[PDB]
């Protein structure tokens, strides 16, 4: 993969009282050129894990996949609810994934955030898990919220929201300025619908066509993809 | 448990495996090599509807082969030297020393009696050859690849009679007729016949280098001289 | 047998294979090997058929390098095979460390050799004992004796082959430390002629100084 | 352990392929093959070597679309030497660009036979086969080979514990024999007739599998259970 | 085979290494506060020989020092190897290995043979490894089984029963280093059969004030020889 | 894993070689007859069994063909080697093989299995008939691996008596057909549909009707 | 002589170490596979770990699954097993690379006893001392059940039984159909036969499992109060 | 080049032009590649790439189709062939086949340059299109996909003409005037149209010859 | 004729060479573990070859919260140590979070089962007990053929059917049993086998308690205790 071709734009996620919310445009580009605009940027690892790529499509397809078997792995030598692999296992997996390509000049051209939820404490989900189908949300302390960036270089961190792309000055400046501890999911939808407001007016790459997936004490749960309100 | 341990020593510090091949070359037919002035010689002896040189080959310009025990092994061990010669003009832009190509195709056959798990060569070979830092040289080798340097010795089938007849009448001062005929006495008494037939022998001589490979007609030429005598 | 392992341990603990070996050392023809100030003499016996074999093919006495020579008692193809790769060794040592290979140096790399070949799967012991004279750093000359199973000790005065013990028994009641070189050249030729027949075709005598080892010539063996 | 290794014994013979031989006919499975002027048919016993699912018992694999068999041996054999043959057929494919005929298929798979009747780490599979196709020519395939990895091409064979008394069949349904459609019709009787004579009792339509190749459609199918009843009925009168 | 269990639970080889260990001159090895001395008894076979060129107490490394049973060849590679590995952890780390390190080493090289994760066989070596770390001095047995045990004082060899014995009478905890020499002497005075004299014995010592692998010379064997009972 | 299943017997014989031995002698018989302007290679074989497809007369190039007496799927292997050593023989040089170094070069290949480890012998022995510049050849390769240069010679069962025959009837000087006609006797003593023939133009497999032509 | 190794031959045609190998699943732990009117369920009766009274109650389990949606059980070795088992995942993991969708069930159970099979071909490998049972249940297709031989062959079946007293289970689950009967009809039918081939040890020497339709037709141990109920109007 | 791919109830039709490289090397070369009876797919990028990317993936078709079949028994110039597959119980997956294609141009992505569209027809989605990017990249399609230098002037013109449930007679229509189009505006693509339409019970292939006539 | 090789079967369908390497594991020393609510408390007893001999190393650590006990051949004992060991490290790295107990185990369970399926390799001669706290205190034992299991208490080694009977007769208070009592119960479990400061080794692992051996100290007191 010498450099990237059809590309992903921003991606924002952040912690809000009862979980993780992740936006991102369902298109992809060629260059200048909007070819694709009904495009999953995010994707789903667990029931309390989610993914969220920017850059290269093949190699956040290639992770995917790689994710995939793993969670397969995990839920064949699963026994117990805590057996299943948390977020931070799966940032670390991807940092070292990232890390051993850049020790072998083969990057992929992307930055990937890693979310989700770290606790079984909060639900009973995964002690019969289901993958091919899907009361009131629980309070998650912000500390049980798990939000992973990691980039092509494999810098990995972790932090109560994060942003890729075009987001890590647009979006970034908002949440920073604005994003408080505890907010109701009616704040956090208002919060990133004018980031991504911002990002439509500003950013060539991207789409008002929005996709919002929640992590919650429910699962992972795919919102309809709305086009943005003005 | 269908391992036979060919590379394994007896409780006498003999090997089995090479002990087995010697017998089996002393059970082929005898071949002879004799060291004259003019150069060297070796003799050897061979159904009517065969066509053929099977005892005698050339290794190269200046080294032939006369052979004991097994054929296929013998032509896999002279495809080889003549390889390892051919490899040391390259290497070195000179012919290679006969003890040189000596050395190498015995160390081949000892390497297959230490390693593995295979089966020794069950040949032997009489080397003649000319080189200018030893003149000409002839060579005993055996299977184990233990090799010796003899003026003239047998191999095969009954090289006593041919080896005492060779001390008994190998000069130092002989020329290569003198040579020839002795190497056709030598070849008739570990037949155990008064006069050698003209078809059941192989004799060819190296002088400086050039090989003589003789054809029926000047053996029978050869027995001639042989009978007058 | 290509990575079966040859040498076990019987149930009394020993390694057969290296009694075999040393069965096939004991076969060989009697060297002896005697050490004087500041040069040694190794005299070997050879056995060659009269008027038939020719006598120089042979060599059992065997120069290494520029200050270290060799002698050996068992097969002489095993010879032959381990005096090369110690010929290669001492080559190696003098590229590597350019300075040339110690005596004791030599003497342990064919001791390792020799142990490793029987502490090998698919590889048979050297049938083979050497008894190896040449000069340390310091420039002291030195006689070291390997065995088949890769034991080495130096010596002041070692005979190996066969009929070692009367030639050992021997050279314990003559050997009279620093000698001359004639007369430690006929100490060498005495000790190893009481076990083979008197004939000056039945020995080879050489002697090692710090210029370079020299055959004796046949008329002072005469 | 002179008849343990694949190699000679005093006499010359390598028992180990007798033995072999003795594992597939120990199967107790025939299958018949016959050649047409422009079809092939194999017929199976569709039996193991009550509450087993007794469609999905099978001797008879379809190697390519044009090309198909039938494997009768120890079933673990049979599956292996079925995946190998269709390795070969794919790499000839990619390899030359066009697909394989039976005769090529069948020498290559007894070139590979013939190193496990060699090389003495291995053992042999007991496992025969049929291999029937339609020639580039647009004429019929029926090649047989055996654990010892000789292969013939044959005009009518069979595989199983009757031989040399069920050759006499073929051989007088044969010369007794000598459209399209009509010669398609009549191999199939012929192949059902001499399967029910040669196991000298009366068939049932779904315990035997017919497969046929012909110019007509050369892809390699298999005939549903209706027609093969139809065809007993009709060999009965 | 090599690798074939008992019906018992215990693997052939080793159990017949076990016997070769019993062969050999006999040492003995005594750990003190100061530190820890091993002293072998010399079985000189002749008087032509050299007799520093035997070697029974070898440092495999500067504070570490080894007494050797056994086939000496085997216990000369396993000593080597010793060596490069406590070099190799000094370069790593830059500081002296443990003792019990080098001794696990040790043993997992001796049972390279087994292929559980290369040699063929046991190695059939006893060999007594004395040193000063950091934790003090202190001696160690290994043995061909891999089983490697801390002692206080241990013997190895030929007599190995007689000197285990006299130094489970005669050690004690608080014992002077100069009392570990001549009860290290005793021992061997009362276990060899040649009578103890300044040519028949090696006295190496690693003490705690240097931690220096130290070999006697003759005067101070005699020393010690003046001091014995 | 790998060691030698072929071994000196004490007396100093390679028991499994002989074991072949015996295998071939046990086999069909074959043979061949160099003519003065030519050479044929002749060989002897349910009313089921296809014929074309079991011809144990094959072509190794334009100008060499080769017949066996031993195991059909040994010779399946061996034929396939010589043609791949004919090939690449031919793109080296640009020539047709020569006919005594593809038999020296199958004579290796052939000896390499009586030493190597795992592998027994082949049982089969082999008569290579060609034609070069040098004339033409007929050869035979036993399980040992050695090769012979023969005028004429058979390789099968009862081949001692077939030996005898050739020698009683074979001359130099002999037409193409005059050793045609001397090996179908051979065979019919050994013993149209029966008989396979080569002849060396490019190698040739006569046709069953050329054959029968033959035995009028 | 003939049956010192796994690559050689009787001179009846038979492979006596195989032979060895089935006496050996026939003398192990019972297993077995039910395919019923709305689901498949499968049962590991542990009946020589009675003896093990320290062992953790329910610790020990034979059913394992595949892509969540394959029920893989084993009379054997758990070794041998294991490897089996791992190797299906892998072959499972591989082709969901390959075509991004779950192997088919036959294609699975040929690579298994491909693989199975490659062990009973050399000398110096020791061959699989375990029956599998590989089976799936689907809305559309209903239950596929299949068994695999210790020698690669590999069976489909409607209800199939492996390990010791086998052929009692066979006779005792033949004696209806369970095509028309629903999985909690047939647990209580499975308690009986286990019984009646103690009333103290099934709680704790049983594994249980189903593809059924409550289970959305995905593997799951089966919970205790649906157990419950059943081994007690058994006893 | 100009590939397109559209979706109208009861099948997906893939249309392509035929030329290839300012000189026209081939002006009638085959895009639109027969994977499989019910799958097809179009070439773009480079010829050898595109091509040898095909081999591969029908030796990959071939080994999965093959592999499918269960044991025993159950129950203007066109060019038309039904499924010789009644059921599709053996046809590989259409995404199956993608993906692989997918994975196989992903990972030698640092020299092959292909892009792909994959039309066809399975009983479990029915009809499919799946374009497979530059770097191997799949994104499925619903409605159209098009790759090519040419197939970007009809973007906006397909956008605007494109129907959710088209017939088979306006789709034809559509695909045709788009590839049209393409060629009349793009100096890389032209020659004759190639044109194919898989169903669920049969494929048809059209060649259709052409000309751009407006009164703008 | 069927226990000369490591890949062969009896008639009986059984391998008498991993019967053997499990043979050895019955000449080891006795050393029992057990659990409650919270603790593994393991004991076992160290061998003494000699007066002048330190006693053997019986137990050893293998991760923060998991720890083992061995008994058969020592050598192999080590191999797999290092295995498990490297193994916990390894996980830690990769990630930042303890290694799944059951996956370490099944891991050491398939390379136990790998040597068994090989002509030119051995079954490994030892079985081990482990020990750890993975949200549970957890006791495994892992043997020659590659099979393991999880117990409530186990015990293995010589005499160890005297620490069986005990445990057998006690295993019902090992649950509602505190550190101390756990300890005890060990203590006389282990005791039933046959202990001083030297021949005793105890350590327990638990909840916010890592892999710890109990002191000299305190075992000096808690073998009082048990008098």
């Amino acid at each position: 993969t010498l450099g990237p071709v059809v590309t992903g734009t921003s991606v924002i996620a952040i912690k809000y009282k009862h979980g993780i919310m992740i936006a991102a445009d369902r298109k992809a580009s060629y260059g200048s050129y909007a070819k694709f605009q009904n495009v999953e940027r995010i994707f789903k690892i667990n029931n309390k894990t989610v993914m969220g790529f920017s850059g290269e499509l093949a190699d956040a397809q290639y992770l995917h996949e790689l994710l995939t078997r793993k969670n397969i792995n995990n839920l064949s030598e699963k026994k117990r609810k805590e057996d299943m692999y948390t977020p931070q296992h799966y940032h670390s997996y991807v940092s070292r994934v990232f890390y051993v390509r850049k020790n072998r000049i083969d990057p992929l051209f992307n930055n990937i955030i890693i979310a989700g939820i770290n606790s079984q404490k909060y639900d009973n989900n995964d002690d019969n898990v289901l993958l091919y189908t899907n009361e009131e949300y629980k309070e998650i302390h912000k500390d049980d919220l798990y939000i992973g960036f990691v980039d092509m270089h494999g810098t990995n961190f972790c932090d109560d929201y994060i942003t890729t792309g075009y987001a890590r000055y647009f979006a970034l400046t908002l949440l920073r300025d604005h994003y408080k501890d505890n907010m109701t999911e009616e704040e956090a939808r208002i919060l990133i619908n004018e980031c991504l407001r911002i990002l439509y007016f500003r950013d060539a790459t991207s789409s008002n066509f929005i996709q919002i997936v929640k992590v919650t004490s429910k699962g992972v749960e795919y919102e309809e993809p709305y086009i943005l309100p003005c | 448990r269908y391992d036979s341990r060919t590379t394994t020593f007896s409780p006498e510090g003999r090997l089995y495996q090479v002990e087995y091949a010697l017998e089996a070359i002393n059970n082929a037919s005898i071949t002879i090599g004799l060291i004259t002035k003019d150069g060297v010689i070796l003799g050897a002896d061979k159904s009517k509807l065969i066509d053929n040189y099977e005892k005698i080959y050339k290794i190269d310009k200046h080294i032939f082969c006369g052979v004991a025990g097994l054929n296929a092994d013998a032509n896999i061990l002279i495809n080889q030297s003549r390889l390892y010669a051919q490899r040391y003009l390259y290497n070195y832009n000179e012919v290679q020393p006969v003890s040189q190509l000596v050395v190498q195709i015995c160390d081949i056959k000892q390497s297959y009696t230490q390693y593995g798990g295979l089966r020794p060569y069950g040949v032997s070979f009489l080397i003649g050859g000319y080189d200018t830092k030893d003149g000409y040289q002839l060579y005993h080798t055996d299977p184990s690849g233990n090799y010796s340097g003899w003026f003239a010795t047998a191999i095969g089938t009954n090289n006593l009679t041919a080896s005492s007849v060779l001390k008994q009448e190998w000069k130092n001062d002989m020329t290569l007729e003198e040579g020839l005929l002795l190497a056709l006495k030598t070849l008739a008494k570990s037949t155990d016949t008064e006069i050698p037939k003209s078809e059941k022998i192989e004799l060819a001589y190296l002088t400086n280098v050039y090989q003589k490979y003789l054809t029926e007609k000047e053996i029978e030429e050869l027995i001639k001289l042989y009978t007058q005598k | 047998s290509y990575d079966r392992a040859i040498t076990v341990f019987s149930p009394d603990g020993h390694l057969l294979q290296v009694e075999h070996a040393l069965e096939a050392v004991k076969k060989g023809g009697c060297a002896v090997a005697i050490k004087s100030s500041n040069f040694a003499v190794l005299a070997v016996e050879k056995k060659n058929i009269p008027k038939l074999q020719n006598p120089k093919t042979t060599e059992k006495l065997i120069k290494l390098d520029e200050h270290n020579c060799l002698a050996f008692a068992g097969l002489n193809a095993d010879a032959r095979v381990l005096v090369n790769k110690t010929r290669l060794e001492c080559q190696r040592y003098y590229l590597n460390m350019d300075e040339p290979a110690p005596v004791d140096y030599i003497a342990k790399y064919v001791a390792k050799v020799q142990q490793k070949f029987t502490h090998r799967g698919g590889v048979r012991p050297f049938g083979i004992a050497t008894l190896i004279a040449g000069f340390k750093n310091n420039k002291e000359i030195c006689i070291y004796q390997t065995e088949p199973s890769g034991i080495y000790a130096a010596w002041k005065a070692q005979a190996i082959g066969k009929n070692a013990k009367i030639v050992q028994e021997f050279l314990e009641k003559n050997y009279q430390e620093n000698m001359e070189q004639k007369d430690c050249i006929f100490l060498a030729l005495k000790a190893i002629f009481e076990v083979v027949e008197l004939s000056s075709k039945n020995v080879e005598v050489a002697l090692l100084t710090e210029k370079d080892l020299t055959f004796i010539e046949e008329q002072e063996i005469n | 352990y002179d008849r343990h290794l694949t190699i000679f014994s005093p006499d010359g013979n390598l028992y180990q392929i007798e033995y072999a031989i003795k594992a597939v006919k120990n199967t107790n499975i025939t299958s018949v093959g016959v050649k047409g002027e422009n079809c092939a048919v194999i017929i199976s016993q569709k039996k193991m070597a009550k509450l087993l699912d007794y469609n999905n018992i099978t001797n008879i694999y379809n190697i390519t679309d044009e090309i198909g068999c039938s494997m009768v041996g120890m079933p673990g054999d049979c599956l292996s030497m079925v995946y190998k043959a269709r390795s070969e057929a794919s790499e000839f494919l990619y390899s030359n660009g066009y697909n394989v005929n039976a005769e090529t298929l069948c020498r290559n798979i007894c070139d590979k036979i013939q190193v496990y009747t060699q090389h003495a780490y291995m053992r042999l599979h007991a496992c025969s086969g049929m291999i029937i196709g339609i020639d580039e020519n647009n004429k019929p395939e029926l090649f047989k080979f055996d654990p010892s990895g000789f292969c013939a091409g044959y005009r009518a064979c069979v595989i199983g514990n009757k031989e040399q008394e069920s050759i006499s069949v073929l051989e007088r349904l044969l010369e007794k024999r000598k459209t399209i459609d009509e010669d398609i019709r009549n191999t199939t009787i012929l192949a059902i007739e001499a399967l029910q004579t040669i196991l000298a009792f009366d068939l049932k339509a779904s315990e035997i599998e017919v497969a046929i190749v012909s110019t007509k459609n050369r892809n390699f199918t298999q005939i549903s259970e209706k027609e093969i009843d139809n065809y007993l009925t009709y060999i009965a009168e | 085979g090599v690798n074939t269990f008992s019906p018992e639970g215990r693997l052939f080889q080793v159990e017949y290494a076990l016997g070769a260990i019993k062969l050999g001159s006999t040492a003995v090895g005594i750990c003190v506060n100061d530190g820890v001395i091993l002293a072998s008894e010399r079985r000189i076979s002749s008087t032509l020989i050299e007799k520093d060129s035997v070697e029974k107490l070898l440092s495999i490394d500067d504070h570490i020092g080894c007494a050797m049973s056994g086939l000496m060849a085997d216990a000369r590679t396993l000593i080597d190897y010793a060596r490069v590995e406590c070099n190799h952890y000094k370069f790593i780390y830059n500081e002296n290995i443990n003792i019990k390190s080098c001794v696990e080493l040790i043993s997992e090289l001796a049972l390279d043979f087994s292929n559980l994760s290369i040699m063929s066989r046991p190695f059939g070596v006893a060999l007594l490894i004395g040193g000063v770390d950091k934790n003090g001095p202190c001696l160690w047995y290994t043995e061909p089984s891999g089983t490697n045990t801390r002692f206080s004082a241990a013997s190895i060899g030929s007599a190995q029963e007689g000197a285990e014995l006299l130094l489970q009478e005669n050690y004690k905890k608080d014992m002077t280093f100069e009392q570990a020499e001549i009860l290290a002497l005793t021992v061997l005075r009362q276990v060899m059969e040649d009578k103890l004299s300044t040519s028949n014995v090696e006295i190496c010592a690693i003490k705690k004030s240097d931690q220096t692998f130290y070999k006697y010379n003759t005067d101070d064997i005699s020393r010690i020889i003046d001091v014995l009972p | 894993y790998s060691f030698s299943l072929t071994t000196f017997s004490p007396t100093g014989k390679l028991v499994q070689i002989e074991y072949a031995l015996n295998r071939v002698s046990s086999s069909s018989p074959a043979l061949g007859i160099r003519a003065k302007n030519g050479v044929i290679i002749a060989t002897e074989k349910n009313e089921l069994i296809e014929e074309n497809s079991i011809f144990k007369i094959q072509q190794i190039s334009e100008h060499i063909g080769i017949v066996y007496a031993g195991m059909p799927g040994d010779f399946r292997v061996l034929l396939k080697r010589a043609r791949k050593e004919a090939i690449r023989y031919s793109l080296q040089y640009g020539s047709e093989i020569l006919v005594k170094e593809l038999v020296k070069i199958i004579a290796s290949i052939v000896q390499e299995f009586t030493q190597t480890g795992g592998v027994r012998p082949f049982g089969l022995s082999l008569l290579i008939c060609g034609v070069d510049v040098y004339g033409y050849h007929l050869y035979q390769i036993d399980p040992s691996g050695c090769y012979f240069n023969w005028m004429a010679t058979c390789v099968g069962k009862d081949y001692q008596n077939n030996m005898s025959f050739l020698e009683k009837r074979y001359n130099k000087d002999i037409e193409i057909e005059d050793a045609i006609h001397t090996a179908i006797l051979t065979l019919k003593e050994s013993y149209e549909k029966n008989i396979e023939i080569g002849v060396a133009k490019p190698f040739k497999i006569l046709t069953q009707n050329e054959i029968k032509d033959y035995l009028i | 002589g003939y049956d010192l190794s796994v690559s050689t031959f009787s001179p009846d045609g038979r492979l006596y170490q195989v032979e060895y190998i089935y006496k050996s699943i026939n003398n192990n732990n019972t297993a077995l596979c039910l395919e019923c009117k709305d689901g498949i369920i499968c049962c590991c009766i542990n009946s020589n770990m009675d003896k093990n009274k320290m062992i953790k109650k329910n610790s020990y389990n034979r059913i394992y699954h595949v892509n969540n949606n394959i029920i893989i059980t084993y009379s054997g070795f758990d070794g041998d097993a294991r490897n089996i088992i791992d190797r299906a995942r892998s072959e499972a993991n591989t082709y969901y690379y390959n075509f991004h969708t779950n192997i088919p069930l036959h294609i699975l159970v040929n690579r298994i006893s491909l693989y199975i099979h490659a062990y009973t071909l050399y000398w110096h490998m020791r061959p699989f001392a375990a029956s599998i049972i590989i089976s799936s249940f689907n809305e559309k297709d209903k239950g596929d059940i299949y068994c695999i031989e210790p020698n690669g062959a590999c069976y489909k079946y409607s209800g199939i039984v492996i390990g010791k007293n086998k052929e009692m289970f066979k006779t005792e689950i033949e004696k209806k159909d369970y095509k028309d009967i629903n999985v909690r009809d047939a647990i209580e039918d499975i308690y009986k036969f286990i019984l009646t081939s103690n009333k103290n040890n099934l709680q704790n020497l049983v594994n249980f499992s189903w593809i059924c339709k409550e289970s959305s037709y995905e593997f799951q141990n089966i919970h205790e109060e649906i157990l419950t109920p059943a081994l007690n109007k058994a006893v | 080049t100009t590939i397109i791919g559209i979706i109208y109830d009861n099948g997906v039709m893939l249309a392509c032009d035929s030329r290839t490289s300012t000189f026209i090397s081939n002006k009638c070369s085959r895009k639109i590649n027969r994977i499989n009876e019910n799958l097809y797919v179009c070439r773009s990028g480079a010829s050898a790439h595109s091509q040898k990317i095909i081999e591969i993936i029908k030796h990959y078709c071939v080994s999965m189709k093959n592999e499918n079949r269960k044991k025993g028994r159950f129950h203007v110039t066109k060019n038309k062939y039904f499924y010789e597959d009644k059921f599709n119980d053996y046809n590989p997956l259409v995404e199956n086949v993608a993906h692989i294609t997918k994975k196989i141009i992903y990972t030698n992505n640092n020299f092959l340059s292909c892009a792909l569209i994959f039309g066809g027809y399975d009983k479990i989605k029915k009809q499919q299109l799946y374009a497979v990017n530059l770097n191997g990249s799949i994104i499925e399609k619903h409605d159209f996909a098009v790759s090519g230098s040419g197939s970007i002037y009809i973007q906006s013109y397909l956008q605007d003409k494109y129907k959710k449930f088209m017939t088979k007679k306006e789709c034809f229509n559509l695909i045709l005037n788009c590839v049209k189009y393409a060629m009349h505006n793009d100096n890389s693509s032209g020659g004759l149209i190639r044109i194919v339409n898989i169903t669920k019970s049969f494929v048809e292939e059209f060649t259709v010859v052409n000309t751009q006539m407006n009164f703008q | 004729l069927y226990d000369t090789d490591n890949i062969i079967y009896s008639p009986e369908g059984r391998l008498y060479q991993v019967e053997y390497a499990s043979e050895a594991i019955k000449q080891g020393t006795c050393a029992v573990a057990i659990k409650s609510k919270d603790y593994v408390v393991v004991s076992g007893l160290k061998k003494c070859i000699s007066k002048l001999s330190f006693p053997q190393e019986k137990i050893f650590k293998i991760d923060d919260y998991i720890g083992i006990s061995m008994s058969g051949i020592t050598s192999d004992a080590k191999v797999l140590t290092k295995f498990m060991q490297n193994e916990c490290l390894s996980h830690k790295f990769l990630y930042n979070e303890n290694i799944n107990i059951e996956s370490l185990v099944r891991s050491v369970a398939d390379k136990y089962q790998k040597n068994t399926q090989k002509s030119s390799k051995r079954a490994f001669g030892v079985g081990l007990m482990i020990a750890a706290y993975h949200n549970e205190p957890c006791i495994f034992e892992t043997r020659p053929n590659g099979s393991y299991f999880e117990y409530d208490a186990l015990s293995f080694g010589a005499r160890s059917h005297a620490s069986k009977t005990y445990l057998e007769k006690n295993l019902h208070l090992f649950e509602e049993c505190s550190l101390e009592e756990l300890i005890l119960h060990c203590l006389k479990a282990l005791k039933c086998s046959l202990l001083t400061i030297s021949n005793t080794a105890l350590a327990v692992v638990g909840k916010n308690h890592p892999w710890q051996e109990i002191s000299s100290l305190q075992l000096e007191e808690y073998l009082s205790k048990v008098k």
